[PDB]
């Protein structure tokens, strides 16, 4: 009992979430309609958490796919995953609404589909024998899946007080607004509701994906359908240390909660090092235990954009570091006492820090019971980089004199621009501030 | 051949940087946790040059001794009070016996205050990297005679060592293994292994234990300290600091010349070469 | 040895085995493997416990909160979960070479209480002041798990027992300095202090 | 904990350091990626110190190279070494600027790519243990590398003023003036950077490399097209102390530290005898060891011009004898018995002067593990005969009118022209004021 409902919402974030469990039958290793081998019960220790608590001798996904798009539920069935899913709670065969472009039109439809959206999610969440919490998988591009998604963030916040709440936050394309330019609005808006409504973010910048699929995959040219490959690897990667063994904070209420300090400073920076195609083949004749777990406390696999001076002008507080797969647990150890002779990773000395350092036994699937990958899950406070990045385009487009009439078209007719500007300030002052 | 004359000299290279945490003692942390954390940070040292992985460093261990430093409050140091202990165990010690591993810290301590001065010199020449804290190339405020005298002190050590690293190394890894091997039956090694040793000390220095010879390295310590200390940080306190290290070098002519039997420790016969140098000028 | 003792929490197994397996483990051999099951009951309670302190919670009582809950966790997480880390991992290795290498079945059982007492000592050390400075631990988190459930001055109150126990690991580390300085248990306790250096 | 960055510059520096690492894998005996023979750990026994170790399945050389034609690095291309190097961590393909040839478009194109010359070299050591310094492989041959390689003298002495300078300076040939007719500027200029803007420095003459190469390898067709042949094997000669390990001087800053009487001098003659091919049809017998010193105190070897009455005009001050790989060692001090007798030594006429002896292994690799190999590395007062060549050939020039003004149409639009010439004959008098 320690089921969590993701909440596959928006455009971007159906997408990467579409992979994510199309990756967990691949390493259950069974057919999606039943359980077709013995390696369910074996390999993979746990049965239920991402499944519906068996009543009819079947586990189903416990899923919602919610869009106002209805092109999203129909690439179910583009392929062999449209019997994994079934059609009254994971998706709705058609579903329309807006277009709809605007984050304050969605956010008043989250108002009046109130009825669906909280009886869509009980009805699915009705034979869990307590619930771990609700991960909002949802995407802060577009008005689509950040318009509904804020609204979300306050209504589970408010009959579900004990619940964890953790999102995996998709930012737009930040070096493209020659095709958009309410950029700086739509995106500050989800990020208000994340600094006081929830508990823990995952920040992940887009043009930070884009540096990774240029310089370990080496794509022409990154667009969205290779942008849902890094984004799904690091989702299923999360998650090997709830549903393979581990043994002391291996439920998701454990490792979560010791990577915040404090609410508003839980913005965790995100790093995976395995894309490229000569990494992969390093694997088969074994790379050491003494560089494949020093590389994610060596900054250069960060999917946040920031600057390099400030990966030294400050130090982590909270790192966790999976590996997964070969191992060798008997030297990991070994490899933890060499942190102090190379210098890579600067660590806090006003107050106690932790470096979580973790391992775990995977069931068979030759790209990870064979091959080692490494999730990096920081806590760096060089993330008020970011709140620049979003505080300075917001007060340039208000002095162009653009969206103080026209973002106010729908559901907004009060000041609320300096609103957004106060509390970056509050969030870039009181994390410097916490640590010396 | 490796871990204590250091042919395997990428250690003594990592001792380098060790050193570079020392610069005299004390001032270094005094605890019975000052070995703990030390034997550990010397063992990773052969991997910190990325060499191996421990499992032929744990045939090297690491006792810390204690001696007054502060010359009368304790603080211990790694010039000469730092030793390797060779093990003992089951598989090795057949050559193993307790009077073999007292000249095992003998040889790892006597490369290791030699190789201070040695390193500390070079700390010199990071200190006058030019462009501009060199400050001035020749006179005035001096920097000509000052290089003058440094470098006839940077001759006559480099020279000195090499001489001694050449009988250290040839003929003592031909009288060893070769020999051994070849002469088969072996029994009872350590009356054998101990007669080598008892040769290999004869080849390293030896100096008998008490001839001014021995005074003279020692002596000769006593201004390196003044060169390190005024250069780190006074022009006529420089140059006596080598009109006394002239006085040592020119006191040590007049005793190679009372050592000059006939043929009397390979070390002597390197020194006439030295001894026609000062006849050629 | 007295370091695990009966109290609220005293909780183990009684093994079922049978012949010729119940000469493989002793039951006396299953009361000296018990409390070492004990060690490792009560500090993952501790640190389950400032995981539901955590998720049960800006105001004048809610920001020191966040400060002393997450120092808390760091002190019991990094003697607690890394000793252990390095422990269960190592001794699984140790174990299935002995396990298969026995022509006897009273050989497997002396190769595992020769094994058994290596591991109560590097993990506890024999004096009943290690108990006290777990339990001032302690009482820090359940002065918190009772002021999450009840609705300023209680912050001082945690404050203090926060002193207690800082001022006894501090004399806790000067009982590991006293030891051996010859046996590897105190290599194993200053790798225990290094990780609370950082 | 010894890592050096190759700062390859220039036309001829990129070319030095081409067959520089190509020397490496072929004396090794190995794949420039793969491993193919045990040579390599057994006989290289730190085998990254200007590589790192496999992650990947191919070899890191720690290099770089900038250069103003982006000819040079494309001819790099080409030849099957890029998988041995990276052309987008190791190398820019494609970087231009200048047409080139004026020295002062380089040095002014350092600082306008003053930002990313120094993240590069700098994002070059990245997961380095420390660093021992940065060789300069630069070319005193056309202005372009000359150009910016001169700027780097001076900043990596005082941004990192504990490192390491020492210069593979390369002349343009001195029997032409149609190759490069700036070629008197060129060579002041950096030669007053040579003197206080340094440390040590390699001068290498272009007409002594033709010298050898019809008098120890006998080829007839002397050209300048030899200048690359004879200097990648001296480069690989003299960091056997580094990539093999030494005893007493078992850094590289150990036989550099000793041939520096005084700044202005430590301008190393270098020598290397195994050219001869008639000590080739006596290796099968084992060629000597007692007369292979008899050609570091006795010209047979020099790479630098001087005369041939100022091998008694002036004596040698500081010689190392650099013995090599397999070589008979234990009668090496005998064969330095008998050169006192002779007389072959030169020493100053007033006080220490001192004759070095060290030895050190090598892989296994024929012409230096199987035959006696000597290495001088001199430090003869004998140099003022070159400073002549070069200021003799300077003033030569503003008599043929050129380079009064066809210098001043980038950069230098001021006068310094006496001022270089002023500073150079301080240099080449007071190193004759050094000894009586």
């Amino acid at each position: 009992p320690r089921e969590i409902i993701t909440l596959q919402l928006g455009q971007c974030g159906n997408q990467i979430g579409f992979e994510f469990w199309k990756q967990l039958c691949a390493e259950h290793g069974i057919s999606p309609e039943g359980i077709v081998e013995e390696f369910a019960t074996e390999g993979t220790d746990r049965k239920d958490v991402f499944f519906y608590q068996a009543d009819d001798e079947h586990y189903i996904p416990r899923a919602v796919l919610l869009d106002l798009e209805p092109r999203v539920i129909h690439s179910i069935l583009n392929s062999p995953y449209a019997n994994l899913y079934n059609p009254e709670n994971i998706y709705l065969s058609e579903h329309g609404g807006g277009a709809g472009n605007n984050w304050a039109s969605g956010f008043s439809q989250g108002e009046k589909i109130h009825e669906d959206i909280f009886d869509i999610i009980d009805r699915e969440a009705d034979g869990s024998d307590s619930l771990e919490g609700f991960v909002l998988c949802h995407s802060i591009a577009g008005g689509t899946g950040s318009g509904l998604g804020s609204y979300l963030l306050e209504r589970l916040n408010d009959r579900y007080p004990k619940k964890l709440v953790q999102t995996y936050s998709v930012f737009p394309n930040q070096d493209e607004m020659s095709h958009v330019v309410v950029q700086p609005y739509n995106s500050l808006l989800t990020l208000k509701r994340l600094t006081q409504n929830a508990d823990c973010v995952v920040v992940l910048d887009n043009t930070a994906l884009n540096r990774i699929a240029t310089d370990r995959l080496h794509i022409q040219n990154p667009s969205f359908s290779q942008i849902n490959q890094l984004v799904s690897t690091i989702m299923s990667a999360s998650t090997t240390t709830l549903r393979y063994p581990g043994y002391m904070n291996n439920d998701l209420i454990g490792l979560i909660a010791s990577l915040i300090p404090t609410p508003r400073l839980h913005f965790l920076m995100t790093g995976y090092t395995p894309l490229t195609t000569d990494q992969s083949v390093a694997s088969v004749r074994k790379t050491t235990v003494l560089d494949v777990m020093r590389r994610l406390l060596q900054p250069k696999n960060v999917m946040v954009s920031t600057g390099r001076d400030r990966q030294t002008n400050h130090c982590y507080i909270a790192i966790l570091n999976i590996i997964q797969g070969e191992v060798d647990p008997t030297q990991v150890h070994k490899s933890l006492q060499r942190i102090r002779e190379r210098k890579l990773a600067n660590f806090i000395p006003w107050g106690p820090a932790s470096i979580q350092v973790a391992l775990s036994r995977k069931s068979p699937y030759l790209p990870s019971a064979h091959r080692v990958s490494g999730l990096m899950m920081a806590n760096h406070t060089n993330i008020s980089s970011l709140f620049e990045r979003t505080c300075r385009q917001y007060d340039k487009l208000r002095k162009r004199e653009a969206f103080l009439e026209q973002f106010r078209k729908e559901d907004i007719f009060k000041d609320n621009f300096d609103e957004l500007d106060n509390s970056r300030e509050i969030v870039q002052q009181l994390i410097d501030e916490y640590h010396a | 051949r490796h871990f204590l004359l250091m042919e395997d000299g990428e250690f003594a290279q990592s001792l380098s940087d060790m050193l570079f945490e020392k610069l005299g003692s004390g001032q270094t942390p005094s605890e019975l946790l000052n070995p703990l954390v030390l034997n550990s940070i010397l063992n990773k040292a052969l991997q910190y040059s990325l060499h191996g992985d421990s499992s032929l460093a744990s045939n090297l261990t690491f006792a810390l001794k204690y001696l007054p430093e502060v010359f009368t409050p304790t603080a211990p140091d790694a010039l000469s009070c730092l030793e390797l202990k060779y093990k003992v165990d089951w598989p090795l010690n057949i050559v193993i016996t307790d009077t073999c591993m007292n000249k095992y810290s003998r040889i790892f301590s006597f490369l290791l205050q030699l190789k201070h001065m040695v390193w500390t010199l070079r700390d010199v020449w990071f200190h006058l990297k030019r462009t501009a804290l060199v400050n001035q190339a020749s006179n005035s405020v001096q920097y000509r005679q000052l290089q003058l005298y440094r470098h006839e002190m940077q001759h006559f050590v480099k020279v000195i060592q090499g001489y001694i690293a050449n009988q250290i190394l040839h003929v003592t890894w031909c009288e060893f293994r070769n020999k051994l091997s070849a002469v088969s039956n072996l029994e009872e090694i350590y009356k054998t292994h101990a007669d080598y040793l008892n040769k290999a000390l004869f080849r390293g220095l030896l100096t008998e234990k008490a001839a001014p010879l021995m005074n003279i390295i020692h002596s000769i310590f006593s201004l390196i300290l003044k060169f390190r200390l005024q250069l780190i940080s006074n022009f006529g306190l420089m140059q006596q600091s080598y009109n006394t290290f002239k006085y040592y070098s020119d006191f040590l002519f007049e005793v190679v010349s009372k050592l000059v039997n006939r043929g009397y420790q390979p070390h002597l016969e390197d020194f006439l070469l030295r001894i026609n140098f000062n006849s050629y000028y | 040895t007295e370091l695990a003792l009966s109290g609220l929490e005293s909780f183990s197994f009684d093994y079922i085995v049978k012949w010729p397996l119940s000469l493989i483990i002793n039951r006396k051999a299953l009361t000296r493997y018990q409390m070492l099951f004990r060690h490792m009951f009560y500090c993952k309670h501790v640190e389950r416990l400032l995981c539901n302190v955590w998720i049960s919670n800006s105001a004048k009582w809610f920001a020191g909160a966040f400060t002393l809950r997450q120092r808390m966790l760091n002190f019991v997480q990094n003697i607690q979960y890394y000793m252990m880390f390095e422990v269960m991992e190592p001794t699984w290795h140790i174990l299935e070479k002995n396990l298969k290498s026995a022509s006897n079945i009273d050989d497997v059982l002396s190769h595992h209480t020769s094994f058994l007492d290596n591991c109560l000592k590097d993990c506890m050390l024999t004096n009943p002041e290690l108990l006290k400075i777990f339990s001032k631990l302690m009482s820090v988190c359940v002065m918190f798990t009772n002021c999450l459930q009840r609705f300023e001055s209680t912050i001082n109150n945690f404050d203090s027992n926060f002193s207690a126990h800082l001022m006894d690991l501090l004399d806790k580390l000067s009982m590991y300095s006293t030891s051996d300085c010859e046996h590897s248990m105190i290599n194993i306790i200053y790798r225990l202090d290094f990780n609370g250096f950082y």
